[PDB]
């Protein structure tokens, strides 16, 4: 996969050499913001539930119509609620994983390259997970720049 | 590739005689019929993405291992491929129906789609339902009375459901 | 075989796309033509015989040396007679199997392709043809634009 | 442009023969299919002043948020309320564009080819104008296959 | 390449503003004269041959030294050349007619012809003076009343002949 | 021009050597036939209006309804008449070319090559000169070997 | 490249008539003498290294500087070259005699040959010599009554030193 | 690819000694009939058309299930190949005649023939009876007495009717 | 083998067509001159023995070394006498053969392709043979055109 370390290897490795000291500077800022990757990471899978409940909350509330209207692609029922939880779970669940692996490898691998036919064929309009993220990013509870790292991914993220 | 007039003329000239007064009956209906046919391609067409939702939805509600962990459309990718997967079947479908003959979607598709599947390891029964869910939603949403003028299209839609069994067929 | 309908889908699947309102719109052209093709074709197969022995009697007294040299490449006896009634019945056969399929292709395919080699082996003029071609034109008793659709193949046929 | 007659006269010119038999009944397709799109052109562009209101209120009261937040991309106050006006009056204009041409070229020329960097640089969710378009289509007052053809190429602006 | 509908479009686009009644109007009417024009460009392809022959046997007989020994066209070489040079441009002139626009036939045939003509050393004159007599012969057997339904096609008649003047204006 | 000498010429020339015994046995075929070759043109150019004026008669004779049907394509008038005998000039002046140069090069280079579309426009069926032909063949009167090297151009004529 | 029966055809195809008598007959003169124009062509090609042996003997005979130290033919090279000269010009006056034209000696050997002459600094003048005295050898050999059947040859002899003026005014 | 001179030629320099007498009066005997032999190839020649004619007339006639509805040949395309066929394996059999000498025929059209029919599902049978009827056509036409000079072409007549019997049996 | 009738054979048969009368006429110049070639090769043949002793005769006188200086590659003793009459039987016998074929194909085969590297190696002067053709071609008994034939080939071997 796509991680800076990963990527200096074969950097390294396709011109057959040791490695130099500007590998080791690229690693050596990986190891100083893995500290902060992984604190952000923690943080987002301790309060999952709590923020998966507040974000299907913020969606409801936004886009009401997604509670009144009848029709399989919306949450008028408990199976949609479920659904959009569920949803938003993976969502959450991918951003933790980038986060932890300090780059935009799985986002690009499990999510994006198959989300735009997904929400094309079961109608699932866009700007509701780019508010429950938009929510998530606004109450996660970081501060610093560990929240900032966190901010990053979760732009990365709204650009669906 | 042929249609119906193709397949008549192929099948009058290598036997040497004129068109029968039965094959153009037949062919006369087909005529006569082909203003429904259009509609049911139009509406087959311009609503794919309907009909491909309904079946994936009941897809997954008979058969719930397949989006749970572990199943064999556990992720983007293979949901995305299951998805096309499907809505290749349906257009082909359209296909045929627009011809009014299988031989387009027995020759270019049918042909080795069964050896691909079991060497992928999809399990090709649950194509199939797939595939009948597909025709059960399209028979559906053709015969919808709505927005039309009033009319009978039961013959195109037993041609049509029976170029859903034969793309079943093909795969179970 | 070349239909519009057969081109119009190849067309369609060449792309690896779902089909167009152009498509529909010539197919829809198809079907509206169709009607005069087929009236056209049931016309031009249940009087037959008399357009065929008509042709004949017509070639006949155009081109009197025909019935009246000796030589096997002519119609000066019954065997003569005979195949030519079954060359133009080969002819209308072929026409009405165009007619039939709403284009050129089986002209194409099953006569023209192959029709010089065997007038210049055997010694066959294509006039006699033409101006039998010439005189179920005139004589097919069709109207309208059915005729008109008629016309249009014999024409195709006159140019041999 | 990618009309109907300028595919056909292509693909006889690319030939260097006559026109034929399927490309005249092509042409005979579009011709009759003209009148419906002629009379759809001519009831959207006279009743396009209400088309344009009922849109931009339909807008406000499905989505209420862009009445009420403050911010440049919203319409909280005239300006906003007047650039969606125009952009309402862009979508109308290049439908009609669109059903008077016969063909989808203009939409794929004049608007789709750009409208995905306009929306994703100023912030404008696609759901505004995909919900502005089916008030349009469920509004426009046209019956039979007049109508059927409009909403053919309102179908074709939803899937922006 | 335009036709009417693309023309109209491109300079309502260009201005950015709905279309006015008036072109409504003048595209409602080229499609109420649709099958006329259809029958016209089917007359006219359809018998191209015969048009060709009374263009030529017209201009041979004003101007016989081109068919004299030591003419423009005295051989099998220069009389196939003249008669497809002149089944080219009636072939573009029902292009013109289908499309209802000049543009094809400007843009695709009359732009550099004339000196490609002075190049070569063809006297354009009398090649202006065949397009003149295809002119008259066309006119006169698209007009032919028989084997048809009665109306009127001389909206179709007078924009053949301006198509025609164009053609021979662009060589003379 | 494709002659017998020129071609034994451009071969030598092309592999830059001087003329080899097969050449020059070749020459000597070309001119011991020669004098039959010249025999026939004098001949053929000597009776020429009598000639033309007998196949003239003989088309009329054998096609009668090129004296009856009125129309420009026919002969039933005197301008038809003498465009028919200015034809039959014109094949009997390229097949006495022919026989003078000895080979196929003239009837290759100044009749055949544009005999096609001349007769598909003008609506002259090749058999009215295809009988004439046959008729200046049976009576050119012309004996021997220069008969049979007339006969040879003349069926080169046939396969028109 | 034409013979003399194609430059015939030619010519008379370009104005229109048949041959006339005076041309068949000077074409049958040529046919009745084709066979001492063979006895030509064969004996001046079967005997060319003697004719540019004793043409070479001539010219060196009369411009001895040629052969002497500093002149331009005073090595293997040059000699060599000088010989393949003159034997191509011989095969190609061969050449013009066996077709009864000149037409292939003007336009594939005489036609840039006196450029290529002074720009490689070969003096012209006494090339034009050792073509005349070739002309000079060659039809002292061509009139040998030796060996052969008794008959006048004076017209091929005639066209043939017209050849080899024509050759030698080309460099001179 | 031999003739008969060539044939000679390579037997007597692979046993290395002079031409016999005997061999000496067989190529004098050849050269003797060469004009015969020259006027069996042009007439088998300009006259194929109806030889092939004639042949096919016969085996039709006597096989009529050939052109019947289902036959091996009831179509253009399939009567233009055999006519193609008949003309081809005619033309090799003037090639032969011309030659003296089977070898061509043998060589670049015998070898190889028969497993392409059976393999192309050709009854041989037929072939080889179309073929023989060639050969009664031509030998009639060859040895037509009209418009020649009175002569024996009897040894001309036997050779080329054993070649007609090699074609004949390589493919029976 | 190059003969004429198999090069013209060959070129008709590349082009995929029947005859035509240039090779028929190449053909007729080959059968005209094969009865001076077959007179020629039957006198030569015929008179062999004396041209033999005769060539080896006129050889000696000319070049009396040949008989005086002791070594394997001369004549002095009776082994070297009857080499050389096998030398100039192997040039009369393959000069025979080329008459005989009509052209230089058995020169050039089977002879000219290998004496240059046979006279190295054994040190033989090509002058010899030079003059035992020089002397067979003045004393060959021939008159007219058999004998111009005859020359014509000796000439083709006089050029080692
Ligand atoms: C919730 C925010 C809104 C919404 C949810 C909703 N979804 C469905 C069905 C699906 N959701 C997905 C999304 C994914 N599956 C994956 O594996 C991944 C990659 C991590 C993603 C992004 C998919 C594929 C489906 C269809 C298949 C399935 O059910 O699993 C529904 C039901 C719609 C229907 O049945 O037609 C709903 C309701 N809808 C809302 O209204 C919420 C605002
Ligand atoms: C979805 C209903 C089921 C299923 C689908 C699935 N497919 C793959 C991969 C492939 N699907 C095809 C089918 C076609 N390709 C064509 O071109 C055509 C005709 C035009 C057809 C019918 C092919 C060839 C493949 C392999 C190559 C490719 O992927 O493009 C997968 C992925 C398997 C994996 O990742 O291991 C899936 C999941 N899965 C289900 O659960 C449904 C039953
Ligand atoms: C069958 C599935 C349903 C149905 C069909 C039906 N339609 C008519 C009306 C028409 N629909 C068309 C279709 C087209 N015209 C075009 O130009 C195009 C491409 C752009 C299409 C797809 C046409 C030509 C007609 C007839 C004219 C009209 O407007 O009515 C009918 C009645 C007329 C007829 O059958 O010919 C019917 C039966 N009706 C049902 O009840 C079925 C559910
Ligand atoms: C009749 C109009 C004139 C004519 C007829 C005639 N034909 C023959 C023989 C043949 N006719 C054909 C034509 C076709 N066969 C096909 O399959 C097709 C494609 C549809 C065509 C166009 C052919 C192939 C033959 C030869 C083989 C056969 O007999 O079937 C004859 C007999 C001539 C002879 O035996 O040599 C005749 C008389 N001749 C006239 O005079 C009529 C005016
Ligand atoms: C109205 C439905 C919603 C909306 C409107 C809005 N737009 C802007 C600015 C722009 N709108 C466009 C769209 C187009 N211009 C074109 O030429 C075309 C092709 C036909 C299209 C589709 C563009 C390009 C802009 C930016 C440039 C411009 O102003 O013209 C605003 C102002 C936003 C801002 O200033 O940042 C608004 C408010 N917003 C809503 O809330 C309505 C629901
Ligand atoms: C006949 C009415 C007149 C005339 C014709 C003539 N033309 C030539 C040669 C040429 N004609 C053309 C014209 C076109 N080529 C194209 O592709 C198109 C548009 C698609 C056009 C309009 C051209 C380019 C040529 C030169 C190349 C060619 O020949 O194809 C000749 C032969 C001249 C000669 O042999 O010296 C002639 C005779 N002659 C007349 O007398 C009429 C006035
Ligand atoms: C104008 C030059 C002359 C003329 C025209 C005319 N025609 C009608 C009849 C019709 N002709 C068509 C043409 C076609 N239908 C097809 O499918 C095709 C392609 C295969 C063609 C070319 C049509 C559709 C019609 C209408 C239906 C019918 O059969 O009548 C009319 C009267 C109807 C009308 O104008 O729409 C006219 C005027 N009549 C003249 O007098 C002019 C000389
Ligand atoms: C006479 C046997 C039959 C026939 C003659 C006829 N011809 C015309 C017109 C033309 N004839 C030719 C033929 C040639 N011109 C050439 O340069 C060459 C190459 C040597 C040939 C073969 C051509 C080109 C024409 C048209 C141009 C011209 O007039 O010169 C007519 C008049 C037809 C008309 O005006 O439409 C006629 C009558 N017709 C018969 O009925 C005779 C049996
Ligand atoms: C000898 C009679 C005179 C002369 C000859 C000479 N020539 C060169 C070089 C050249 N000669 C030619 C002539 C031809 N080449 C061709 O292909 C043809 C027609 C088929 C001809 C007529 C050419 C082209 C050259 C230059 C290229 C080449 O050498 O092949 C030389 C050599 C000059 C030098 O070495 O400086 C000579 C000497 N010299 C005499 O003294 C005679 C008057
Ligand atoms: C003119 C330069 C001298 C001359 C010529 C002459 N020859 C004859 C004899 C003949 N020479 C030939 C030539 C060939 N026959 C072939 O097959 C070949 C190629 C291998 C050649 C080159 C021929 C055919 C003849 C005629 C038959 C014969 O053997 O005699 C004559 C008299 C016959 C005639 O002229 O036709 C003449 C005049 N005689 C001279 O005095 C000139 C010096
Ligand atoms: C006609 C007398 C019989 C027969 C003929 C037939 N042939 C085919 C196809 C082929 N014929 C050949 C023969 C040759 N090709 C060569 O190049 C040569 C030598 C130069 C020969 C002898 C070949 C190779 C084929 C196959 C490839 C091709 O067609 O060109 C057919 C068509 C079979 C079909 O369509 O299924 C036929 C009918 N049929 C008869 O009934 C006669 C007995
Ligand atoms: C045998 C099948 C029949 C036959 C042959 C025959 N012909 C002659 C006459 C001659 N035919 C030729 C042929 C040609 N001369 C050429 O230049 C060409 C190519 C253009 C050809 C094909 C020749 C040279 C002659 C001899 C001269 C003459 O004009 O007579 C004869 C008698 C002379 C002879 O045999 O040499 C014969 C026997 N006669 C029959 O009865 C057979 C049926
Ligand atoms: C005789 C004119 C002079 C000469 C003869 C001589 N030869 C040898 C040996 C050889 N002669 C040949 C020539 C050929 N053999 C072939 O197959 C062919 C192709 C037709 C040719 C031209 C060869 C190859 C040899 C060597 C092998 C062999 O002996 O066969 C000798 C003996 C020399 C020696 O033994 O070293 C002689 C004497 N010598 C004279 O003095 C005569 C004037």
């Amino acid at each position: 996969m796509k991680t800076p370390i990963t990527e200096a290897i074969a950097a390294a490795d396709t011109q057959g050499r040791f490695l130099s000291n500007t590998e080791l500077q690229a690693v050596n800022g990986r190891f100083e913001r893995a500290a902060a990757s992984m604190e952000a990471a923690r943080a987002l899978t301790n309060n999952a539930q709590q923020l998966i409940d507040g974000a299907a909350n913020a969606v409801y509330q936004k886009f009401p119509y997604t509670t009144q209207m009848q029709g399989a692609n919306f949450a008028s029922d408990s199976r949609g609620k479920s659904k959009c939880a569920r949803d938003i779970g993976y969502y959450l669940r991918i951003i933790t994983y980038s986060l932890v692996a300090g780059g935009t490898g799985p986002l690009d691998e499990y999510l994006i390259a198959g989300l735009d036919e997904i929400n094309r064929t079961f109608d699932l309009s866009p700007s509701w997970y780019v508010e429950a993220l938009k929510y998530i990013k606004a109450n996660h509870g970081l501060s610093g720049q560990a929240a900032n790292e966190a901010n990053t991914y979760i732009d990365y993220a709204i650009n669906a | 590739m042929l249609d119906a007039f193709a397949k008549v003329v192929s099948q009058a000239d290598t036997k040497g005689e004129f068109l029968s007064s039965a094959q153009l009956d037949a062919l006369s209906n087909v005529v006569k019929d082909g203003s429904k046919r259009l509609d049911a391609v139009n509406r087959m067409t311009s609503n794919a993405s309907t009909i491909v939702a309904n079946a994936a939805r009941s897809l997954f509600e008979e058969q719930p291992q397949l989006i749970q962990p572990g199943g064999n459309a556990y992720t983007n990718r293979r949901m995305a491929a299951c998805l096309r997967d499907m809505e290749i079947i349906l257009r082909y479908v359209t296909y045929a129906t627009l011809a009014g003959d299988s031989s387009v979607l027995d020759d270019r598709c049918l042909n080795g789609l069964r050896e691909t599947y079991q060497a992928l390891g999809v399990p090709g029964g649950s194509v199939a339902a797939g595939v009948a869910k597909m025709k059960d939603a399209a028979i559906a949403i053709v015969n919808d009375p709505n927005g039309i003028t009033k009319g009978d299209c039961s013959a195109l839609v037993s041609e049509i459901a029976s170029y859903f069994d034969r793309a079943a067929a093909a795969v179970a």
